[PDB]
Order: C-alpha cells, then structure tokens, then sequence
C-alpha cells in the first residue's frame, strides 16, 4: 500500500533469463512447405483484364505504412503493373482511383505497361483525400469490361484499405450485376476484414472466401501482390471455350522511319500485321486496322509456364542413401550438415523431383520452381 | 451426422460439432437420465439451440415414455430463432430417415402478434386487441348473431373458420415458425392464436415465454395443457429472478383510483339499468354464488375472465363466497371504498414501507373489510363484468387494476412488501404519490413450477455464478459445471479500460455523469473505436436518461459530428416499433459496409433476445458498468430480503446483477467460432470483478487487460482485428477446436 517509487528497483538486468540450433528452423521450413504439397494443374485465366481499384482517401493518409499508405501503395502498384506486363503480357490494364467520391478512372484499358505506370506516377503527386465509395469503383469496372471479349476474363482487384464505404445506391445489386457479368473479384484490404467485401468476394468467385486477403506487415504486402500476378483457376462451370484469332507480325526493318498506324507517329521500327499489312509500335498490341491480337511467340512463351507447374521437388530422407555429393544442376557440394557427433546426420538438402529422380540443392529448388519452369533432371532423361 | 450416445441415436444437423456440444449434450442426456434440477453455462458461439433441440428430440423419439418437451425462452425472437432452428432440424431428420415422423411443434406469444384480422390489426396495444377479439369471440356475440341475424355485431372470419375444420387437423404435421404460421394461416384463413392455444396438449414441443410460465394471470391456461413429467428447458435463463418479480408485483398511481371512482360510478350506473331492466341475470348470478360455484364452473372454456387471476392457482381459495361481495350493489360499494381507502392511503409525505399484513390490520381497523373477501376480489368482479354483460370496458381497466392489488396483497402475506412513496419522480415540481406492491421472494413464481415438473434444465449464455441462483430459488440442482470453450486462435479479446486517453480514471456513476473530463475520454474512445471498427457496433450504457445527457453533451460538444463521417449513428427509443427500425437500419448499413453504430440501454429491449453476429457485432464498447438506481426503494428491498432469508451481501447482489446484465450484453455478438469481436469495458471497477465473470469469458481475459487506458486498447484491438481477418490453418483447427464425425467417434472411443 505505497506508491510507485518505493517499492523496488526495476531489476532489468536479472530480466534476461539465460547442436539442435539446426531443426528448430529447419522443422519451421518443413511446416512451411507442408502447405505448399499440393499441386496440380489448374485450368486458369490466361487472357485477362484486370481493373486496379486505388483508394485514394483520408484513411490512405494514415501513418501506419511508411511514409503514408498513399506513396507505397502507389510505388507497389507501379512494381505490380511492370512484374505482370513481365508475366502476363497479352492482357488488357486498366487503372482507376477511388478519390473525394466519385471512381476517376486514370487511364483506359490497354496493353501498353508505359501508359498505366505514367499514370500512376501521375497520381503519386496528388493529395488522397475524400470518402470512398465501392460502389462506383464496381459500376465503373462493369462498364469498362463491358467491351471486354467472352474468352478475356473480367478481373477487378481493389486497395481498399477504408472500413466504411459510403455508396449512391444498393451495393448488392452491384454485386448481382457482377456475378451475371461473370466478373471474378479479389480484394485487398489493409485495416480489417470488411463484411462487404468478404461477400463480395464469396459471391463473384463462387462461395470462395480465399480471395479477401489482409496483410500483417510490410513484406506480406509485396507478398501480396506477387500472389495477385498469377493467374486465377476458373471454375468448372465457366464454359468460354472459344478460340481467338490472332496474328504474328514481323519486325520490319527500315532505315527510313515511316507513319505507325497506332499512333501516326515516325517510328523506324514496327511490326507489319500478318491479315492487313500494317505497322505498330509496342507488342502485344491490336492491330488498329483491322482489329488483330498482334503478337510475339514471346508472350504465349511467358504464358505457357502456368499451364505446365512444376511438382514440388521433395527433399529426400536423411536416412536413406543419398544419390550423390554434389548437386545435379549446379554441382554445389551437398553439405554434411552434421549436427555433432551424437546429433547424427539431419536436414539432408537433396531436393529429388518425383519424374526423373535427380537430387537438387536448396538455392536449385528455389530457384527451378520460381524463375526456371523446367526440371533439368527431367531433360537430362532420354526418353 | 448420425451419432450415439449411450444408446440415443443423435441426428445433428451439421457435418461437423464442436466438443463443448458434445460434452454439454453428455451432461444433459445424463441430467435427463438421472431426473432433477440442472443449471449448465454453454458458451455463446457455439451452437446452444440446435444441440438443445437435437438432444430433445432424439430423447423423445428413442426413448419409449415419448415425453413432451417444454422449452422455456425469453422473448419470441428467441422463440422464432428457436423455431427456425427446429425447421432445420425437423429437414435434416426427415431427409436422413427418409420420411417425415409424427411431430409438431409451435412456438406461444399474444394475440397482438398473432392477431389476422384485418380490422383490429393497427393498434398500439395488444390489450385492445385482446378486448375485442375477446367481445367477439367471448361466444356471447355468436349466440346474440344466432338469436338476431340482423344484428350489427361483427366476427372474426379466421377465428369461425377453425370450428368447421377438426382439431388436429389445424395444420400439418411438422414444426410451424411464427412467419410460416402466419404466412399459412393467411392463406388458409384461419386464426393462429387460437390454433397454438390448442395445440398445447398436442405439441411435442411448445415453446413461450417465461410470461407464460411464471406469470399466472396467462400461464394459467397454459399449465393446465401441459404434461407433468415433461422435460422442461429454460434458455437464457439469467433474469428469470426478475420476471419472477414482476410476475407477482405491482403499481398504482392516482389516476388510476381516479378512474377506479370514475369506473365505479360507471358500473353503479350500469347495475342501476340492470336492475330497472332485468334482474334475473343478477338474481341467477346470485344463487350460482350461493351455490359456491367458482368462476371456472360457470365461465365456459371459450370464454376467458374480464380480470384475469393474479395469484398462483395452487394458492387459491376452493372455499364458497363469504356473501359480502355476493350482491352486486353490496360489491360494488366494497370496492368503492376500497378505492376510498387506498386514495387516503396516499395523502402522506414520506415512504411508508410495511407488510402485507401490517396494511390489511390497517384496512381492517379504518373500515371493515376481511383478507377473505378480497381473496375472491378478481373473481367476484370478472364474473361480475360478464354477467352485465358490457359493451365497452375501457372504463373499467381501473377495476381489473384494483381487483389485482385487492386479490394479490390478501392472498400474500410473505415475501412481499408495500411501499407508499410521494415523489413517484423526484424531478416532479407537483408532488406525485405512488405505491408499489412488491414481491420481495422471486422464488414464489417459479416454486411451482419445480413441483409440478421433473427434469429441468436452466441454461444461460452468460450466467454466472452458478450457484448463485440456486440461492436466489429454493431449488436443488443435481449438477453444475461450467465449460471453458478451446480455441484455435483466441476469437474473442476481452478488455477492461480503467481509464482515458489522459490516464484519467472514467466512472459512470449517476452523480458523475455530466463529468466533462469522463464524457469527453468516452467520446474519445468511441471516436477511435469509430475510426477502427470496421463493420459495427453496439454499445451499452446504464440507464435512458444517462443516453439522453451524455449524447446531449457529445452533440453540443462535437464528438457525433466526427463520428457520423465514419458510421451512421443509431440509438435505442423507447417507441420499440422506432427501436426495431432502427435495428433493422442499424443491420442494413452493417450489411453494406456502410458502417454502423448503435447506441443502446444494456438493461433494455435490444439487451435481450437481439445477437449482433459476424458483421452486426465487432466492437462491443461497455461504457460503464449497468448498475440500477441504488437510491430506488425496492432495490434496497431486494437487497434486504436476500441478505435477510438467502444470507446474500448487498454489494455482491448490486455487483451481480449489474455484470450479468452486462454478461448478457456481451454474449450477443458471437455466434459460430468462426465469429469474432472484441468485447471493450470501460470503467474503471471491471478491474476487481474478473472473478465473477462468466469462465469462458474470463479465461479469455488475460492479466494484462485488467486495467488500460484508452490507446493500448486500441492498439490491441487493432492488432486483434489484423490477426482475426487472415484466413486460419485448417490444420490448427481439425480436431480441437470443431470436430467431424470421425473425430468425435475417436474421442469416443478415447473415453471408453
Ligand atoms: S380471432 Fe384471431 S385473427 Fe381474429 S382478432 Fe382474434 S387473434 Fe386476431
Ligand atoms: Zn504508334
Ligand atoms: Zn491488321
Ligand atoms: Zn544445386
Ligand atoms: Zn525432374
């Protein structure tokens, strides 16, 4: 019964209260890739038209995201715009705001990476301020994937990191209206789990709640968005099986610069259309004469990889006899790893892959099944 | 699934069940087994009606007594919940046996929520409702409209349509819910109330109202129907001790003796026209009084008393009429100066506190009136009314009202208590006198009701202590366990704010509630929850009037402003039809994600019975503890009589009281284990009351929690709602917080 000061001493020094060091890290590995055992090839959204929806808002102004929320959302979203165009070439951007009410879009839905990140460094200057509505942002991504073709997925990812929404009219008929517009919707929120959204992603993706992510921390955000660059499986009822009519032009070479029938501009450069004979700047882009996909086998080539997964490599027992000393795609001696000599031999990294029985390092597992999309022991098989 | 326990098949209607189901259906089915008293605590979240009304059914089915069921709620929204639950159920048993079994079961409520008619549907009150469904269907219209046709006396179309169907053939076989039955009875045209008020000895399962079982005046003819050695369950039963208290309490002020006179003129008047007219109704009424024929002997079974009996039936006198309230005219004076004799009670400047038997010494030496004559006081003029044979009787509610207080304080002597106070509001410039007539024992209503029933199972999401109410009611259990609910990831965060923003200790005592520096540190918190929150709130505080002075105080100051940039602002009105739209509204913007706060009494209407689930509840924010008014005179005559007969501490009844209040509150916001929401209190005395809570609340309560200020609270809850928005590991979750079918045979088979 006395005050604070005479008790005792905070005693900080007694506070801290003081080879197995290998499997307490490499069991978290293993529960890691325990979730990750699963594989198998999902039919997924290949050509695709993604609609960004960007909070701009008081909320995008708070202090909890260095420096603000507003500056790395929009440098994340110009990283995401460049390692997608890098991974899904032939789909069709566009990038719009949620700003003082009302959905500004920035930019039209195009083809063209360079457009969408100057308007997004464009919008880096502005103040986000204003109440946000979701249901404009959705009305708007219906009407401009309205033009969108039936074998093009219609595709909306939103930033809202806001917990209210404050909409004109009925939000759920917005979602009916989406649902019917087989407009698949993933959410990516950063304060909480709003209901709203959580139903909007159950609906639009048919009774799945997976697609409503929350972040912890600054790297699960880039994690994030390199998850979101992916592809999504379609469901089995979605029935657009059609083939799509598209040429492969070639790089005409000219020493005189001539008009581009794109942008009527002196480029000395171009890619003449296979159906009509005209040139263009950037690939893959339409053929503004006579509305043709125009091409490279460069951007089927960066979209064949998802059609193919890799298997997970496994890792082989410690205790069975280990196939080689070095590893098979780089030859890095395999460690020992000895623990000691009563702690015997574990976390053997011999990753085996199940096709062609060829032991791989981990840097060789982390690196075929993210960068590289072949297995070089499944090559190295004469079959 | 299809389990067994013991050799009970149990139809569950989910493919999965939580091991605190399992456990508490367990303990129940050996409750049932072993017969007796029983008070268990099953944790809001998981799933308590369903598991009820599985294990009630598959007792019934299986078993050969086949048993009825009751099923005791609080409210019909419980009721209809209940109903809808039991709709489910029913489905899934039907679909696994392949057929639909024999059974019905229906939920009991008023003729003014089950009242057809188009007419007499607009009114405010369903004691109108009952008085004119009751004029037309007393069978006195119906044998005047035989003998005259051209009578100008109207029926209920729904109500003649029910005598030319059978009786058990009303419906169908199978459970009716109460928008079903009325969406049925539309279309078939039939009258609902009295189809349910039928079907009481034909249902497996009835469920309504604690009203309806404790208080006489309606469980009367509700008891009769009844089986006796019928499993009763009692759901929410946390304030059963105070519908027990009003079951057997009552007031009057002095508008109310001043219609008593003006009543009493009016039926001095009517026998006055009797007997100029015709005698014989009052001369045949006579000698079936000096018969001693009672008023069910006469009254018919369709037809109900004008005032309905106040006191429990086993408590009534079999005996004849005493002859002083035979005569009309000689009744009619006796309660005139009945009227007389409580009007002169009131004239006094101080609170007379005294027996029952202390003011019937005091009538019998002022006038001339026996305990024995007023025991037949409601009796005497119920038959009365209907031998008259009234058009209107909107001029004779004070009679039923006095009848009451005359019949209620002569057959009573023990465990109640009058009290005659002057300032009925001690805000009121014009002295205003009252009397309250109070039932100081609240085991009375419900000791009959374990004499007449065998098994009995009292069951609240939030009651705590268990012990506590076996003090309260004369009644032995046969066990008491309380469940701590296992968790995966912790799903609810409880916390105790014992202080503001500024360190300063918050308080809301009545005498501090203009407190500028306390309104302002909850303004503060909610403006932050308000900024956090993402779907909705509900908040509590402890009175209507402390609402009124601190949103008063908030709105001069600001604080709604910013709040309303956030969620759309709703609070609790005493209009319930306003409360309800409100509640809808409140629902709808947490719907949409527009973002919702409501602002509600945590001992009121949107307390009990309405669950803030998933979206509707995420933020729970206790602003103060819900004490009642200490300075009220009956509260301290609560607290005398329990200290005086049960041994109970004032301050541990008060404390009680107020945190099961506050339990019940926060036990409306989970529902699944999937659900989660944070449950805020902010005083600064929750800090030495975590050993009372309830125990799966209190061990989700760490010790870090027990006294913070307003943003590390915040922080928390932040914090909170980050971890519970990532989707959680199937695997941390497949057997130890839900389990399948086949983890609950292994753990069958571990127990063996
Ligand atoms: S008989 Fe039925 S429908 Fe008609 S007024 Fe009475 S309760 Fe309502
Ligand atoms: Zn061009
Ligand atoms: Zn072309
Ligand atoms: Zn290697
Ligand atoms: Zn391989």
């Amino acid at each position: 019964g006395g005050y604070a000061w005479e008790d005792e001493i905070k005693r900080s020094w007694d506070l801290v209260k003081v080879m197995a060091s290998l499997v307490a890290s490499i069991v978290e590995a293993r529960k890691k890739r325990t979730a990750k055992k699963n594989i198998t090839p999902y039919q997924r959204g290949i050509i695709r038209s993604l609609i960004l929806t960007l909070d701009c808002s008081e909320a995008m102004l708070e202090k909890d995201l260095r420096p603000n929320r507003h500056a790395m959302i929009i440098q994340y979203a110009i990283d995401f715009v460049h390692e997608f165009f890098d991974q899904n070439p032939i789909s069709q951007m566009g990038i719009i705001i949620m700003r003082n009410g009302l959905a500004q879009l920035v930019s039209q839905v195009s083809g063209n990476p360079q457009d969408h990140i100057d308007a997004l460094k464009s919008i880096r200057k502005q103040e986000p301020k204003g109440n946000p509505s979701l249901q404009n942002a959705l009305e708007m991504a219906r009407g401009l994937l309205l033009p969108v073709p039936a074998h093009c997925t219609r595709e909306v990812l939103i930033v809202f990191g806001s917990l209210s929404t404050t909409d004109p009219g009925d939000i759920h008929q917005t979602i009916d209206s989406l649902v019917s517009e087989k407009i698949r919707v993933k959410v990516l929120g950063l304060s909480a789990q709003v209901a709203i959204c959580k139903e909007l992603c159950k609906a639009t993706n048919y009774g799945d709640e997976s697609f409503y992510k929350i972040l912890l921390d600054e790297t699960h955000l880039k994690e994030l968005f390199n998850e979101a660059v992916t592809p999504l499986p379609v469901n089995k009822i979605n029935k657009g099986f059609t083939l799509v009519k598209m040429g492969f032009p070639t790089r005409i070479f000219e020493d005189t610069p001539t008009f581009c029938s794109c942008h009527s501009k002196l480029v000395y450069g171009g890619y003449f259309c296979p159906n009509c004979h005209s040139k263009v700047c950037s690939l893959p882009t339409v053929c503004p004469c006579c509305d043709l996909m125009l091409i490279l086998s460069t951007h089927l080539a960066r979209s064949y990889h998802h059609l193919m997964p890799l298997k997970t490599f496994a890792e082989v027992p410690t205790t069975e006899k280990f196939r080689s000393e070095d590893c098979f795609s780089c030859q890095s001696r395999f460690p020992i790893l000895k623990n000691h000599k009563n702690g015997k031999l574990l976390t053997s990294s011999r990753y085996r892959c199940e096709d062609c029985k060829q032991e791989f390092c981990v840097d060789c597992d982390v690196f075929i099944h993210e960068i590289l999309h072949n297995c070089p022991g499944c090559e190295s098989k004469p079959v | 699934m299809k389990f067994y326990i013991d050799d009970l098949p149990v139809l569950f209607p989910y493919p999965k069940i939580y091991p605190e189901q399992y456990n508490y259906m367990c303990d129940i089915k050996k409750t049932l087994d072993v017969g007796g008293n029983s008070i268990l605590e099953m944790p809001s979240g998981t799933g308590k009606t369903v598991s009820l009304l599985s294990l009630t059914i598959a007792y019934q089915m299986h078993y050969p007594e086949h048993r009825k069921i009751i099923y005791c709620s609080r409210t019909m929204s419980e009721i209809e919940k209940a109903l809808v639950e039991l709709e489910n159920l029913m489905d899934y048993r039907t679909k696994e046996l392949g057929y639909q079994e024999d059974f019905r079961g229906l939920g009991l409520t008023s003729r003014k929520n089950l009242c057809l008619h188009p007419e007499v549907s607009k009114e405010r009150k369903g004691t109108v409702v009952d008085e004119k469904c009751r004029r037309m269907t007393n069978g006195q219209a119906k044998r005047k409209l035989e003998e005259d046709p051209e009578a100008n006396v109207e029926l209920c179309e729904y109500h003649e349509n029910l005598y030319n169907i059978e009786v058990e053939d009303y419906l169908p076989k199978g459970v009716f819910s109460f928008e079903k039955l009325l969406k049925y009875c539309e279309e078939k045209t039939l009258c609902p109330y009295f189809i349910v008020r039928r079907m009481i000895s034909l249902c497996n399962i009835i469920i309504y109202s604690y009203h309806y079982l404790l208080d006489p005046k309606i469980a009367e003819r509700v008891s009769n129907e009844v089986s006796k050695d019928s499993i009763v369950i009692f759901d929410e039963a946390h304030n059963i001790d105070n519908v027990c208290i009003e079951s057997l309490s009552l007031d009057l002020t002095t508008d109310a003796l001043r219609r008593a006179t003006r009543g009493a003129n009016a039926l001095d008047e009517r026998i006055s026209e009797v007997r100029k007219v015709d005698s014989q109704k009052l001369q045949d009424e006579y000698e079936k009084l000096v018969q001693g024929l009672h008023s069910a002997d006469i009254l018919t079974d369709q037809e109900e008393p004008f005032v309905e009996t106040p006191v429990l039936p086993q408590d009534l006198l079999t005996e004849a009429i005493p002859g002083n309230i035979r005569r009309a005219e000689h009744f009619v004076s006796f309660l005139k100066r009945l009227i007389e004799y409580l009007k002169t009670r009131m004239k006094v400047l101080h609170v007379i506190s005294e027996t029952p038997k202390s003011f019937l010494q005091h009538l019998k030496q002022l006038t001339f009136i026996e305990r024995k004559p007023l025991r037949f006081c409601s009796e005497r003029l119920s038959l009365l009314v209907r031998t008259l044979e009234v058009t209107e009787v909107e001029d004779f509610t004070a009679l039923k009202d006095i009848a009451t207080f005359a019949t209620l304080i002569s057959t009573y002597e023990e465990g109640f208590l009058l009290i005659i106070e002057p300032y009925e509001i001690e805000n009121a410039a014009v002295p205003n006198p009252i009397m309250r007539f109070t039932c100081l024992d609240a085991s009375i209503a419900i000791k009959p009701v374990f004499e007449r029933f065998s098994s009995v199972i009292i069951t609240s999401g939030t009651i705590s202590p268990l012990d506590m109410y076996p003090r309260m009611l004369n009644f032995k259990t046969v066990l008491q366990k309380s469940y701590a609910m296992t968790l995966a990831k912790k799903s609810f965060l409880p916390m105790i704010i014992t202080k503001g923003s500024d360190q300063v200790a918050i308080s809301s005592r009545f005498e501090i509630r203009n407190d500028p520096s306390i309104v302002r540190n909850y303004g503060s918190m909610l403006v932050e929850f308000a900024k956090i929150t993402p779907d909705g709130m509900v908040v509590f505080f402890p009175s209507y009037l402390y609402m009124e002075s601190i949103v008063s105080m908030w709105q001069t100051m600001g604080i709604l402003d910013e709040v309303w940039k956030h969620k759309l602002i709703l609070v609790e009105t005493p209009d319930a039809q306003e409360t309800s739209l409100a509640l809808e509204t409140y629902r709808k913007a947490c719907s949409n994600g527009r973002g919702a706060i409501l602002l509600s009494v945590a001992r009121g209407k949107v307390s009990e019975g309405i669950d803030f689930d998933h979206q509707y509840g995420r933020t729970v924010l206790m602003i103060g503890i819900p004490f009642q008014y200490t300075e009220s005179r009956i509260l301290k005559a609560r607290l005398e009589f329990m200290r005086e007969n049960y041994r109970i501490r004032e301050n541990d009844f008060l404390s009680f009281d107020a945190m099961r209040h506050a339990a019940q509150c926060l036990g409306r916001v989970l529902r699944g284990k999937d659900d989660y929401g944070v449950m805020v209190l902010a005083d600064r005395r929750f800090s030495r009351k975590r050993s009372q809570l309830p125990k799966w609340i209190a061990q989700g309560l760490s010790d870090a929690d027990l006294n913070l200020s307003t943003d590390m609270a915040i922080s928390n809850t932040k914090q909170f709602l980050r971890t519970m928005a990532q989707p959680t590991d199937p695997k941390d979750q497949e057997g130890v917080s839900v389990w399948s079918y086949e983890d609950l045979i292994k753990h069958q088979n571990s127990r063996k």
